[PDB]
RNA sequence: GUCGCGGCGCGCCGAGGGCCCGACGCCUGGCGGAGAAUCAGGGUUCGACUCCGGAGAGCGGGCCUGCGAGACGGCCCGCACAUCCAAGGACGGCAGCAGGCGCGGAACUUGCCCAAUGCGCGGCGCGCGAGGCAGCGACGGGGAGCGCGCGAGCGAGGCGGGCCCACAGCCCCCGCCGCGCAGCCGAGGGCAAGGUCUGUGCCAGCAGCCGCGGUAAUUCCAGCUCGGCGAGCGUCGCGCGGCGCUGCUGCAGUUGAAACGCCCGUAGUUGGCCCCCCGCCGCCACGAGGAAACGGGAGCGCUCCAGGCAGGCCCGUUGGCCC
């Protein structure tokens, strides 16, 4: 690195700040803005919405096993994201067009462990915890 | 080209201690970088010194106790306050029992340990280990 | 402006910085048998008191002494440690606090005065007694365990009359 | 056992027509004696006789044992004790009597009512 | 090919054979658990400690606890 | 012309202004600051909510009254949207407090209310959905319990008292009595804790991560056990630290990511020794005068703190001091 150091170069540096500050993944994922705009999720931990097509995403390797998620129109932006379902056998219970609560993945954006292209997770159906509705701690 | 004579002195003096060769010369004498060598002649890090005079630039002679451990400037000179004297004696010297930095004050030009105790901060020409 | 709302909060309970240490851990149950504590956010509360009085000395220490923000302050930290009585009052040094013991905050806790003065001779005892409002410093009943008691009023500790000190006449379900 | 009064210090009052102290009382884990007991061992205390004129407002009892902070009025001066002491503590004391207004609502609902007028 | 998905239903989930909890009551929580606790790993000779440290879900100290 | 200087306007002229040290323009899910978050330093991030200034009351304009407002629970018009409306008319404005509708992930009583705390009119008191008070409320904090022991002990409570309080409540204080009572995350590694025992066939599912289930699972599905934390535990989105992975301190660029193909060149940045004494620069020491809250921080035992600035025979007792 050559470095420009002096007395009265307060001017290189704080240019060259702000421009190469922009050059990370994540620096640019908060900064840039598109982020707000693009994510189907407007920034917040959960989104209300109606359920759509259900769907049986083939996983990869090593899991190989179909893991039922369910399509949903979040109602805010009016555009339609997959959910990936909680516990073992709870996708039976969601069906038809119902209110359904979808939340991240932990990774905020890239799809969770090695379950491919699926982005958010759905945590409530109806009007109760869909982990709640797997322990018949809450259900219908 | 060459802007700061310090740095060229210092690695002069270091680089010549390193191989162990006690009388080492400098290209041009500067009445700062006297400031130095006599700050560290009074420290006794280095021994008698002399300038042979051109009536150029000039070049230094020093002979060496051998016991320069290290020496280095920061450049250009950051002005500090009297009050954080303390912060820069923790990046820049190791311990604080040899701990020397070459303060500038208007009242006289003395290392960083006089200065604090005398209240005044000025600026750091060269560090001095 | 909602005059009632203004207030103040505070955060006695900081966790450390890695939780599944298996030393930090052990420690903690060790320490919990020792002097009786009921719930492991204490003993974190201890710990933020402790770094608290840990650091207003390393401070002081680095100024030099007879400096005023030094000497006040100094003066100020011996006070209140010799209060406590985990800085021996003959140890009168701010440099003296440094080297501190987690164990000597907890030897000023109340609840275990009750057990080292065989007042309840148990840290198990000691706080069951003290939930039966059964020791009061000073004569002031307190029934809450960690009453915390600086050592220089140590001496004034006292056990309570209804039902431990000569009985009051109420024997819990007995007396009935 | 006692409804010992300790009635730490006193305050004089010339302007105001009342002697306003700090009262405390001591009951050794005894159930402090409501505020009468006191009242009848704060006048005798107070020397300035006439248990009414003296009052004792808003007993706090200090955790077990009685050491009720408070503080006790001196409004020797009958007319004083009539204006001076907060109200409520003044209708309590019997002073003067009570009897039901409104919410207050309804005092705004009638001022409400009649100001489109000039004069109903 | 027919492999699974969607129609299967948590097939192995609803087929766990049914259970209840062994009767039993309840240690007290708090300081009495901590002190429970403080006697099951803590000191008690050779309970936790058979020559080196079992471990506290060791199957050496199952069967010589009991279970 | 205004309270007033002013291009502020209105005439009259002369050609000026401001700019790569980024002018002008464009955008902003842009109120700024005191502050707030998390961190050794160095930072980074957010500032709408206490307070302080600025604005604005659906939206644009104009105007009155006054000493001051372009006031909006002043007016009058344009524009939307209303409401009554007997068809001839009128009359709104909750980004004040409740409370609805809408909206979303979500956000308190169509309560009581001037006694206080300040402000209005006013020495012989009244109002103020300001506030005060209660309600609601796992936003969040700060401090207990489910026993201890071999006996007898309490605290969540029931009833009455006291106390308290605009009025009630609450802690508290008293008695008969006393009805002690727990969760939610894991257990292959990081990361603490069973290769126990059951279903199990790369199926379901698990799975932050790295990885497990392909017919004998330490990884799932359950009951065992057990680790952690705890009346709070987890799941998400977020900011900071981690991350010297944004680098001024303090990063890389011969091959990981990276020296313009080459040279001149204007701003920009940087210029060796060198004139002791003067004068300006910058520059430190260092004051004056710089609102708090908050935080650093005297003293102080609410049943102990978290708290607060009280308290008692008292520094003119306080509330010092650094902001």
């Amino acid at each position: 690195s050559g470095k420009t150091s002096g007395l009265y170069t307060a001017r290189k540096l704080r240019t060259i700040r702000r421009i190469q500050r922009w050059a990370d993944k994540r620096y640019r994922k908060a900064h840039l803005g598109t982020w707000l705009k693009a994510n189907p999720l407007e920034g917040a931990c959960m989104a209300r919405g109606i359920v759509t097509q259900k769907i049986g995403i083939s996983a990869k390797q090593p899991n190989s096993a179909v893991r039922k998620a369910v399509r949903v129109q979040l109602t805010k932006n009016s555009k339609k994201i997959t959910a990936f379902v909680p516990r073992d056998g709870s996708l039976t219970y969601i069906d038809n067009n119902d209110e359904v609560l979808v939340a991240g993945f932990g990774r905020a954006g890239r799809a969770v462990g090695d379950i491919p292209g699926c982005r958010f997770k759905v945590i409530k159906v109806a009007g109760i915890g869909l982990l709640a509705l797997f322990l018949r701690k809450r259900e219908k | 080209v060459r802007i700061n004579v310090l740095r060229d002195a210092l690695k002069s003096i270091c680089n010549a201690q390193r191989i162990g060769k006690k009388q080492v010369i400098v290209r041009p004498s500067s009445k700062v970088i006297i400031e130095f060598l006599q700050l560290m002649q009074k420290n006794g890090y280095i021994s008698d010194f002399a300038v042979v005079d051109n009536h150029r630039s000039n070049r230094i002679v020093v002979n060496l106790i051998g016991r320069l451990n290290k020496a280095g400037v920061i450049s250009p000179r950051f002005d500090i306050p009297a009050n954080d004297i303390e912060k820069w004696v923790v990046n820049l010297l190791p311990s604080r029992l040899f701990g020397h930095i070459i303060l500038t004050t208007s009242q006289g030009i003395m290392d960083h340990i006089e200065a604090q105790h005398r209240q005044i901060g000025g600026k750091v020409i060269g560090y001095f280990y | 402006p909602r005059i009632s709302r203004h207030r103040n909060s505070s955060k006695t309970y900081s966790t450390p910085k890695k939780p599944f240490t298996k030393p930090r851990l052990d420690a903690e149950l060790k320490l919990c048998g020792e002097y009786g504590l009921k719930c492991k956010r204490e003993i974190y509360r201890a710990r933020y008191m402790l770094a608290k009085i840990r650091r207003t000395a390393r401070n002081l220490l680095t100024l030099d002494e007879n400096d005023i923000k030094r000497r006040f302050e100094g003066a100020a930290l011996l006070r209140r440690l010799h209060m406590l009585g985990i800085l021996d009052e003959e140890k009168d040094q701010l440099d003296y606090v440094l080297g501190l013991r987690i164990e000597d905050i907890f030897k000023r806790r109340l609840q275990s005065v009750i057990v080292e003065s065989k007042l309840a001779k148990s840290v198990h005892h000691a706080r069951n007694m003290i939930k039966a409002r059964h020791i009061s410093v000073g004569g002031q009943i307190v029934n809450i365990p960690s009453y915390m008691v600086r050592i220089s009023n140590t001496s004034r500790v006292a056990i309570a009359d209804t039902s431990s000190l000569a009985p009051n006449g109420k024997p819990g379900r007995t007396k009935r | 056992p006692e409804i010992t009064v300790k009635v730490r210090k006193v305050l004089n009052n010339p302007l105001l027509q009342r002697q306003q102290c700090v009262v405390d009382v001591l009951h050794p884990g005894c159930t402090y004696e409501s505020k009468e007991a006191i009242k009848a061992k704060v006048a005798q205390q107070l020397k300035v006789a006439d248990q009414k004129n003296i009052v004792l407002y808003g007993f706090k009892t200090s955790f077990g044992g009685g050491h009720t902070v408070g503080f006790c009025n001196a409004y020797q001066n009958m007319d004083a004790l009539m204006k001076y002491e907060p109200g409520f503590r003044k209708i309590r004391c019997g002073l003067i009597e009570a009897p039901k207004p409104v919410s207050r609502k309804q005092l705004k609902n009638l001022k409400n009512r009649r100001l489109k007028k000039r004069g109903t | 090919r027919a492999h699974g998905g969607l129609t299967s239903a948590g097939k192995v989930r609803k087929c766990t054979p049914k259970k209840e909890k062994k009767e039993k009551p309840r240690p007290p929580r708090g300081r009495a658990y901590k002190r429970l606790l403080y006697n099951k790993n803590f000191v008690d000779d050779t309970l936790i400690h058979n020559g080196r440290r079992l471990g506290p879900n060791n199957l050496l100290i199952r069967q010589k606890l009991g279970f």
